[PDB]
């Protein structure tokens, strides 16, 4: 689990 | 419609290059991922951790950590920074 890739999901 | 960021928020999404004063929640929520990103504000151990109790995002959302997996209350945490 990567930030950035977790944080795309916010949405 | 378009949303506008009360002055800190403003001036933490202006530190990641945002130039409006007026923006959508997508463009609200990628200029926060920068930020986030560049300070390096997440733990890189448990990524989804984002600890901002010695930075200014701590002072905007008022929470000393918050997990990037509470969607709804990331959401809570940026409306009052909202207009």
């Amino acid at each position: 689990e990567t930030f950035s890739d977790l944080w795309k999901l916010l949405p | 419609t378009l949303v506008r960021p009360k002055p800190l928020l403003l001036k933490l999404l202006k530190s990641v290059g945002a130039q409006k004063d007026t923006y959508t929640m997508k463009e609200v929520l990628f200029y926060l991922g920068q930020y986030i990103m560049t300070k390096r504000l997440y733990d890189a151990a448990q990524q989804h951790i984002v600890y901002c109790s010695n930075d200014l995002l701590g002072d905007l959302f008022g929470v000393p950590s918050f997990s990037v997996k509470e969607h709804r209350k990331i959401y809570t945490m940026i409306y009052r920074n909202l207009v």
